[PDB]
Order: structure tokens, then C-alpha cells, then sequence
């Protein structure tokens, strides 16, 4: 029944491609080595045709180079500072939900052009001294067009419909599942166009590349208090993508990022490969040659 | 057969492209361009399919390849958004969808040499390089000329980073083909409609970038013809326009 | 890469050319133990 | 297949870093270029998709594949010995 | 045939959804697919290994 | 039969060892040396099996046993890494695997006495004893001479701790055999390839240490022959080399 | 098919030779190299067959072809008797037998011209020409340098008589192939073991002579590359060594 279903739930081992034994091929007409990169196709040549191979029954597992496994790992996507001391005694902050803020997660996600995933969001919250007192905090997801709070105690924190999460800093970090929320059929890290009609003749073309299909509202975070607590709270937001489909692979970014929502690079072009003295120089000592033949 | 024939003929609409050095044709992602199915279709307006009128080879831009030329790119359908009946259908309608057949023609004698990588980059977001001096240089956002070059195309300033901060070396991940003046003289990339949405505005959004970059520079001995052109010819396929209104140009 | 014989051209032909190396992996290629990359760096934990 | 940055040298810049120069030699059996074939190592493999995906993982296995496309004139002919040395030895000093 | 690195299977009470929304479920990583051709060999005329590609 | 015969003949390749006082042959871990199976094999290069050329008895080192001799050890395949065709195959190739047939020959008259423990220690990591005076004495790491003695072997300085900080008394856990001049005059240990990896570099890594330690000292009355040699003879079995390149010596 | 394909790939051991102008492969006397059968075998020692280790393409000698170059010859297995694992097996053993796959690589542009006859002469006894003056000139017996050139090969002094008093015109009786820079750029001669004895000493006796003679001289117009190399690559096939002893070099 559903018992047999639980039995076959452990991730099974898919092995890599085996090698077959091969011998010498002294004939004309058959040329596996010769390819044509011009055609745009990768070489079809196997080890067995270029050299004499033995039979290897390869048992190495490939299950971990999956878009599921690659991306199903929580990474820092935002740090919200709930300032309630000195000049900033607001005791609330509204943080625009974007995942393009930190390199490690940004660069992974930008391997794809389009991605459709559910995410799991964890809120690791603490004070300046890494201490977690019994201090109550409200995390309210504000979808695009929901009114954003303008004060510590405003009507917007009633949350009749907005999903919110009450937790103490003292408690283990809050976590929630979020669905694939997007008008478009998949998210889209690169949008080559403008969201509005117009002629786009501005000394600063900000609008270029900004698709609102991705912009998924704000998280409003406050300390549920009556007055200034005199304490700042750091909220590290961790996103773990799941149920992930990805389309159209792209080159991994080489240049350091400069701004959040725009691919832009310093005019100093850092080379993709770390340079060396000459094209015939390798950094490997090796052993003492037996016949110096 | 098990081998690609050198000689090939491409006939779409009332236009035919013959090439005697075709290094095979790339079908991007192993999928043919097709009309939007009922299941994927969201928009209830009956979509016009002009067929032969819009689906035909348009020869838009010819460029002179030099020893120091850095490369050119175009944005589809931006390149064709003002040329022929396609242009008019694209201005008169809101929603747009089609795949295309790229064909970059570059011949030279058996005594010239050089390699052009011709690559179709979906969602080619042109970056702007900011000078090291100022963190927010005015050239942090590329002006409309760079994002939408139109028919004439735009010269790469940094082809090594494909003007997008991604290495050209890894650009071979996208549907690509080489023009080695040694072997071939044309590059054909059939590309299906690739977008998160089933239909998009031809004017506002560019589905693909067409980039021709000289990797190995053009070199030749004194006496050979210095003028070696590179010509872009594009044929929209299975074009479908919808949401008819007043013609809008960009 | 060694010259097995020389690079021979006739008159009125360039005597210097290029080779383009393209690296990939075969069908038996496998990876293991996902870790964060060395290849990109922002200044600190609080940046864009 | 993505391009290896074999010409990753002090002087060479931009797209020139992706080209192994070749020429008519006065002397036989000179070394044209040389690179190590461990994708992780800082070097020509950094420019390849395989080299960049390897750096997201700790351990790797299986055969690699280098394709060499020559871009001289049609009239240019030549032969090149492309040798791969297993780990024990240094970079071969002679073709023999 | 697991990643246990020794003989043993035990009992597998895992991959359970406790919520009426199915997107609340654990990462769907039961299935692995490897189709590389759409990227490695996208050409119309499939080329055999033996044959010289252009003729 | 149910008893080991005293007289025994060991023939591998073009070499034969005859002994009339064999106290049986030890087969280490009750497993015979065999070629790497397809399933365990990781490396795709076809492995050369030179057979008789490399698989034969090599008589490498003879040592003079004295009343105060403390013992000797060798490292396999280090001991043979420069002798015969085996040596050449081991220098010319990267990966290496074989089991071996050890045979330590020590005869003396019925009027001599003494016991040698002959023991094969897998992964015999030679230690260095640091003098009590300084915590980090320069002799904290044993120099290359001690780790890889080669053909001539190395004299134990502290055979009680087998120069590794492990008691000699418990060395009988490893495949071992005694040479009691009372009973026998030879010790034969057939050892299969024991390693976490299916193939390893012959030069960099030593699979086994061959240790001959006099437990009961050699004693004899005035008039007997003082010179009593101990000879090591080793035959590689099911040798398999792979990854051919330029010959490298250590 | 009924025609020899221009393009050909030769893969022995861990080496592959690709050629795009192969004028077919000559199989000498229409017989493939094979291991000595039981019936022909005289010597009772089990013969070592190192396979991939020894059976692979070795690129030994490259020569510069000039307008007045007279030709070169090598002696097999003398040419390989000191190179790679083959060399070591050949020094360590007495008896020897193998066929080989010759492959002479000589490319030039479509604006060079010349013909090289590449011929394998079994039992190529180098003669010494004596000056007419004295009947027994000291150069009546060719010195060791001429009989056994080794890896570097030897320049013909009188290629017309193939330095053996036999006309070069009739050398086409032996297994031969031409390199016409007009048509081809490689010559492949697979040769089986040809000897009156089933096994012979690799060092003392040379089974075959490998002779490359320019019949039509190399000519080209001012501006073409003057340096045109000729490279010899040899792969022993079905190598079998026997009678193991102390390594002897020549
Ligand atoms: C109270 C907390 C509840 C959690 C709600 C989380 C809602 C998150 C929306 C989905 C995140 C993925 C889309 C990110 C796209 C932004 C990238 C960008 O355009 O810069
Ligand atoms: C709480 C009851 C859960 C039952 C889960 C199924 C266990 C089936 C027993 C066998 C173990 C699973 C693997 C196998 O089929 O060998």
C-alpha cells in the first residue's frame, strides 16, 4: 500500500557511464578523433576510441549534480536591521524582498535564465552582542500593493489578510514555506527590455532590465512594543529554494557585481583565469627523471 | 548519412539562402519553432498568423570585419521591429511570439584566416561598465542605443565579458556556431520562442541577442581584398501577433 | 602541444595562426560534496 | 565544450587570452603551449563551464576532453603532437 | 542501494507532507534526469562518431 | 594430509626457491593475490601485465646476523623499485598494484640457536624518536633514508616498539612467521595487494614493510661459523602497471 | 566501398595518429603481425607480452627536407632499442619478435612539390663504397655508426644504389609507399615479423631498414616556408620478449 511507498523513499544511487574494453584500430575511413567545433556541437569522441581502455564498471554516484541538490541549500538573501536607538528609533523596517543582494546565492541562481521554485525562508534574529532575549518580533509578508506600515503601531500590523509570524528572539528561528509567486510562468533573473512603453531617453536608464514579474513585495519586521526599546535587532533572512525547475543555462559571472538589480562591472576587467609567466610554464615540480632520454 | 553535407539550401517564404560551405544547422535546445498551443495560451484574442508575409529571410545589416574589430550584437525582435510586414504587425499588435532562423554570411579567400563565434544569447541584458574612479559613474545604466541597437546593431566595447560581466569563453553554453574561414562561410541557428510568458511585446522586450565576435582576428597578406563583410539575415518562423490597436513605434 | 612537423604555408599566406582549445568532460564525469566557490567575492556580509 | 584560457599570460589581454599562437618554426620540436588538466587549479580551466562547476564541488572523477580547432588559412598545413602526461612527471622538456 | 556506505536499509518514514498545501512538502529529489544532447548535439544532421563530420 | 610438509618448492617465473625446512607458507588474510577486477578498477587506461618478466623471485639483500643485531626492515615495493624489469615498469608507469611472495632464508647448524620474527606490516609508518631534553627535536620526522631504505634495508634502532611506537609483542597480529634455527630455516609470506585504493604509485607509497627482528638472540659455542646470513627474496605476483609516461626514479 | 578513404585514424596503445591525406595503408606481404604460434616456437621459456606498454606509436626522429637532401634510413628494432618500455624489455631479454606500423608524416602547402619514396627493406645490409684508387680501401666495411644509426637515423651517401649496390628503381619490390606533396602527406607500412628464426636478439640483428628517399626533389617559390620536416613514427605490434637476464645496451 502506502507502506511500500515509504520503503522506496531513500535516494537511490544512479551510477556514472561505464567504460568498455577497447583494442587497437589500424584502419582508414573511421576517424573518431576528428571533429568540427564549427558545427556548434561538442565532440562526440569517447575514451574507448582514442586510446585502448579496459572494462570499468563505474559505481560513482551522479545524484548530487542535480538542480534540486545544487540549489536546495539555504543561503543569506537579506540582512534587515530593525533600528530602535540613537537617530533611528523607528522600531520597524520594511525590507524589499530580493535574492540578488549577496554574491554567493546571486551567482548560483544566475546560472539559469528562468527558474520556477518554492522557497523556504528562515529568520535568524539576534542583537548586536549575538544575544537572543525574550523579545517579541513580528515578521509580516506584504505582497505587492498591500499597504506598507509607516509606524511601529500602525493599523497595517493587524494582518487580517497579510501573513505574519510572531516569534521571540529566544525561540529557534522562524521558518515558512512560500509558493512560486509570479504572474509569469517562471521567475527570470535576466529581463532584456523595459517594463513600460515609452522612448527611454533619460540621462539615467534605471527602468532597463527591471521586470516586476520577480518583485515579490516586502517583509515588514517590528519589535511588538509601545515605545523605543533602545536596542537594534539584526534579521538574517535565509532562503532555501525547493521543487526547482531551471531553463537556459548561462555562463557563471566572472566580474565582481556592483549594484543589486543590474549586471554592471568595473572598467577594470579581472581576467577569468589567474595569469602565469609564459604559455609554456606549469606550476608542478613532479619527480626526478630516470634518464635526463 | 552520419555526416553533415557541406552544401545546403534554406527556403522560407519568398526568400531562399543557398550556401556551399554550411557547417550543419544548429536547432537551439533541440526544439523546432511552433505556434503557441491551446494549453500554454493565456490570451483569448484570436492570434493573426501572417505566414509568408512575415515568415521570410530579411537581410538587415552588413558589417566590415577588420583586424581590430571587437564584435557586433543585435536584439531580436528589436532588429526587425521596423522592417517589412513583420515590423508593421509588431507595431500594430501588443502580444508577440516567433522563433527565428539566423544566418550569418562571411566569405573570404583560402588565403585569409580568422574565426567568428556567432552565438544567440537569450535575455542578453547589456551591462554598463562604470570607471573605477567613481562608484556610481553616469555610465552605470546603458543608454537606449546600447540596449536596443535596431537594424544597424552595436559594436562590443568589452567582448571578453560579452558586455554583460559573463566570460565569452563560457558563451558556448548558449546556441552557437563558429565561422572558420578555413572550413565554412555561414552560421545558421534556428531558435524556438524562449520566454517565461507565451506572448510578449515585440517593442518592449527582446527575447534574444545575436552576437558575432571575432575570437581569432582576421589576418591576410598584402594583395588580398581588405574589405571582408559579415551579413546578418534573419527569418522569423511561426510568427503570431495578437491584441490589435493603434500602431506604436518603440 | 609540440610541432610534429612544421606549420607550412605557401607564398602570400599568413605564417602565424591560432589554435582554440575547448575543454569539457566525458560521459563518465562525476562530481561530489557541494561546497561554496572561491571564484567570486564581495567586501563583507553587508553589501550589494 | 567552452574555450580554455591557455594564453593566460602577464601581457595578453581580452580575447587574445583565448588563442594559442602557432607559426612556421626555423627549429623542429619546440614547445608550442602547455597547461595542467586539473579543473580546480587556478589556470586555463577557470574559463570553462566544467572548471566553474567543479569549483562548486570538492571531488571529481572521469575523463576530460580537450578539442583543438585550428584557425589558419585553408592553404596552411601542419601536424601537432598533443601529449597528456600522467601525474608522476614534470612538464616534458623535449618531444621524445 | 543508498548512500549508507555499508550493508543495511532499515525503515524509511520520510518525505511526509503535514499540510494541505503540497508546496509545503520537502525537496522533490527522488528523480534524477540526465539528457545532455539538447546542449551538446543540437545540430539537425546527427553526426556518427566514426565519420568525418563535414563532407 | 592434516600436516604441513617440511620440504617445499616455490616456482614463479624463471626462478625456483627449494627449501627442506619450510614451516608451512602464510597466505596473508587467507586471500590470494589477483588482478584488479573490473568492478574495483577506477582508471580507464588498459593496464599492462608483464607476467613472467616482473613476476619472479628477486634476491635483493643479505644481512649478517650477530649476537647484538637488533633487526632490519624493507618497504615494498620500494625495495624492488629500481631492480629488474619490475623496477623499469614501476618507474615508467604511475599507477601500480601487485601482491608478493616473501621468503627469508636463514640456515644455521643444529648447534646454533636463535629466533627471528619475520612480519609483513601494512602501512609501516616509521616513527622518529625525539630526545626527552627538547620537545621538538630535529629527529621528530624520520629522514628519507629511514622511510625508504631501498634494496639495502634499514637497521631498527628500537625494535621493541618496531620504530613506530607499537609493541613488537603484538606485531604477531600482522601476517608473521618465525625462523627457529631449532625447527626451520625459511619463512614464506604470500601477501595480496592491501590498500584503500585499487592502484597506487610504486614510488610515492609503500604498501607493506618487511621486518626481520631477532627476538631470541643468536648464540653458539666457540668453533661454529660466526657468519650466519639472513637473505630476503621477494617475488611480485599479479603485477599490473598503468599510466605510461617518462621514466621517473623516486 | 572499392576506394581508399583520404582521412584515416591509427590508434595503438595510448597513442593515436590522425591523418587527413592517407593514401591507403600497406600491409606488407598481405600478412598481419601476430604472436609466434606454438608450432613455429622453438624456445621453451614463457614469452612476456607487455602489450600497451611496448605496443604504441613512438615519434623518434624529425628531419629537415632540403632541395639537395639525398635521403635517410633507420634500422628496426635498432631505432627503438633504447626508447620507452620497449627499449628496456629489449635490453633485459635475449630473444625478440614483433611486427611494426611505420608512419612517415611530411606535410607541405599546395605550392610545394616533391616525392619521397618510403620503403621497408628486410635485411638492409648497408654496404661501404671503396674508392677506385685502392682495391681494399679502409671504407670497404661500414663502421657501426652506418650499420646501426639508432634514433637519429643516417643520411644516404649514394641513394641511387640504396647504399647496398642494388638499384633504387627496383626498391619498389619491397613494401613501399610514396609521399607526393601533390596527393598525400603520410605513408603507413604495417610490417609483420619477417625472419628465418622465430625470435632474434633486438640488439645484434636488425630485421628491417626504414628508408625515406626524395626521388623528385623538394622545390618551391620564394616566399613559402623553407623548413619542411619529415617525421618517423613507429608502433611495435604483437611484441614478445623472452630469455630474461641482466640488461645489456647494444
Ligand atoms: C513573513 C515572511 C513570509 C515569507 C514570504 C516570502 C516571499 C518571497 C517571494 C519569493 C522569493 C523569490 C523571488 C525573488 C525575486 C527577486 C529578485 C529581483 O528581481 O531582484
Ligand atoms: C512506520 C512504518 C513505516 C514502514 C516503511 C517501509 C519499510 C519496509 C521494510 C523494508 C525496508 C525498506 C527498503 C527495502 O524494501 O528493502
Amino acid at each position: 500500500n502506502a507502506v511500500s511507498t515509504l520503503a522506496d523513499t531513500t535516494i537511490s544511487r544512479v551510477t556514472a557511464a561505464n567504460t568498455a574494453a577497447s583494442s587497437h584500430s589500424l584502419g582508414t575511413g573511421r576517424v573518431p578523433a576528428l571533429q568540427a567545433a564549427e558545427t556548434g556541437a561538442s565532440s562526440n569522441a569517447s575514451d574507448e576510441n582514442l586510446i585502448e581502455t579496459r572494462c570499468v564498471m563505474n559505481r560513482n554516484g551522479v545524484n548530487e549534480a542535480s538542480v534540486e541538490h545544487f540549489y536546495s541549500r539555504a543561503g543569506l538573501v537579506g540582512v534587515v536591521e530593525v533600528k530602535d536607538s540613537g537617530t533611528s528609533q523607528d522600531g520597524y523596517t520594511v525590507w524589499p524582498i530580493d535574492v540578488m543582494g549577496f554574491v554567493q546565492q546571486r551567482r548560483k541562481l544566475e546560472l539559469s535564465t528562468y527558474m520556477r521554485f518554492d522557497a523556504e525562508f528562515t529568520f535568524v534574529s539576534n542583537l548586536n552582542d549575538s544575544t537572543t532575549p525574550g523579545m517579541l518580533l513580528q515578521y509580516m509578508y506584504v505582497p505587492p500593493g498591500a499597504p506598507k506600515p509607516d509606524g511601529r503601531k500602525s493599523y497595517q500590523w493587524q494582518t487580517a489578510t497579510n501573513p505574519s509570524i510572531f516569534a521571540k528572539l529566544s525561540d529557534p528561528p522562524p521558518q515558512v514555506s512560500v509558493p512560486f509567486m509570479s504572474p509569469a510562468s517562471a521567475y527570470q533573473w535576466f529581463y532584456d527590455g523595459y517594463p513600460t512603453f515609452g522612448e527611454h531617453k533619460q540621462a539615467t536608464n534605471l527602468q532597463y532590465g527591471q521586470c516586476p514579474n520577480n518583485m515579490m513585495g516586502h517583509f515588514a519586521i517590528r519589535t511588538v512594543s509601545e515605545s523605543t526599546t533602545g536596542k537594534n535587532v539584526h534579521v538574517r533572512v535565509y532562503m532555501r529554494i525547493k521543487h526547482v525547475r531551471a531553463w537556459v543555462p548561462r555562463p557563471f559571472r566572472s566580474q565582481a557585481y556592483m549594484v543589486k538589480n543590474y549586471p554592471t562591472y568595473s572598467q577594470t576587467i579581472s581576467n577569468t583565469a589567474a595569469d602565469r609567466a609564459s604559455i609554456t610554464t606549469t606550476d608542478y615540480e613532479g619527480g626526478v627523471p630516470a634518464n635526463p632520454f | 548519412c552520419g555526416y553533415s553535407d557541406r552544401v545546403a539550401q534554406l527556403t522560407v517564404g519568398n526568400s531562399t539562402i543557398t550556401t556551399q560551405e554550411a557547417a550543419n544547422i544548429v536547432l537551439s535546445y533541440g526544439e523546432w519553432p511552433g505556434y503557441c498551443p491551446s494549453t500554454d495560451a493565456t490570451a483569448v484574442d484570436k492570434p493573426t498568423r501572417p505566414d509568408v508575409s512575415v515568415n521570410r529571410f530579411y537581410t538587415l545589416s552588413t558589417k566590415s570585419w577588420k583586424t581590430e574589430s571587437t564584435g557586433w550584437y543585435w536584439k531580436f525582435p528589436d532588429v526587425l521591429n521596423d522592417t517589412g510586414v513583420f515590423g508593421q504587425n509588431a507595431q500594430f499588435h501588443y502580444l508577440y511570439r516567433s522563433g527565428f532562423c539566423m544566418h550569418v554570411q562571411c566569405n573570404a579567400s583560402k588565403f585569409h584566416q580568422g574565426a567568428l563565434l556567432v552565438v544567440v544569447i537569450p535575455e542578453f541584458v547589456v551591462a554598463a561598465s562604470s570607471p573605477a574612479t567613481k562608484p556610481n559613474g553616469q555610465g552605470l545604466y546603458p543608454d537606449f542605443a546600447h540596449t536596443n541597437p535596431g537594424k544597424e546593431g552595436q559594436v562590443f566595447r568589452d567582448p571578453y565579458v560579452l558586455d554583460a560581466g559573463i566570460p565569452l569563453s563560457q558563451a558556448l553554453v548558449f546556441p552557437h556556431q563558429w565561422i572558420n574561414l578555413r572550413t565554412n562561410n555561414c552560421a545558421t541557428i534556428i531558435m524556438p520562442y524562449v520566454n517565461a510568458l507565451p506572448f510578449d511585446s515585440a517593442l518592449n522586450h527582446s527575447n534574444f541577442g545575436l552576437a558575432v565576435i571575432p575570437i581569432s582576428p582576421l589576418k591576410y597578406c598584402n594583395g588580398a581584398t581588405t574589405e571582408v563583410p559579415i551579413t546578418l539575415t534573419i527569418a522569423p518562423l511561426n510568427s503570431e501577433f495578437s491584441g490589435l490597436r493603434q500602431a506604436i513605434k518603440q | 602541444i609540440w610541432y610534429q612537423t612544421n606549420f607550412v604555408v605557401p607564398p602570400d599566406t599568413p605564417s602565424e595562426a591560432n589554435i582554440i582549445a575547448l575543454g569539457a568532460a566525458q560521459e563518465n564525469f562525476t562530481l561530489k560534496l557541494c561546497k561554496d566557490t572561491d571564484e567570486i567575492r564581495q567586501t563583507a556580509e553587508y553589501q550589494n | 565544450e567552452t574555450i580554455l584560457e591557455v594564453n593566460n599570460t602577464t601581457g595578453t589581454t581580452g580575447v587574445n587570452r583565448l588563442l594559442i599562437p602557432v607559426r612556421a618554426q626555423n627549429n623542429v620540436d619546440q614547445l608550442c603551449a602547455s597547461f595542467q588538466v586539473d579543473p580546480g587549479r587556478n589556470g586555463p580551466w577557470q574559463s570553462t563551464m566544467v572548471g566553474q562547476i567543479c569549483r562548486y564541488y570538492t571531488q571529481w572523477s572521469g575523463s576530460l576532453k580537450v578539442t583543438f580547432m585550428f584557425t589558419g588559412s585553408f592553404m596552411a598545413t601542419g601536424k601537432m603532437l598533443i601529449a597528456y602526461t600522467p601525474p608522476g612527471s614534470a612538464q616534458p622538456t623535449t618531444r621524445e | 542501494t543508498g548512500n549508507i556506505a555499508t550493508e543495511g536499509s532499515t525503515i524509511n518514514f520520510t518525505n511526509i507532507n503535514y499540510y494541505k498545501d503540497s508546496y509545503a512538502a520537502s525537496a522533490s529529489r527522488q528523480d534524477f534526469t540526465q539528457d545532455p544532447t539538447k546542449f551538446t548535439s543540437p545540430v539537425l544532421d546527427a553526426i556518427k562518431e566514426a565519420a568525418a563530420p563535414l563532407q
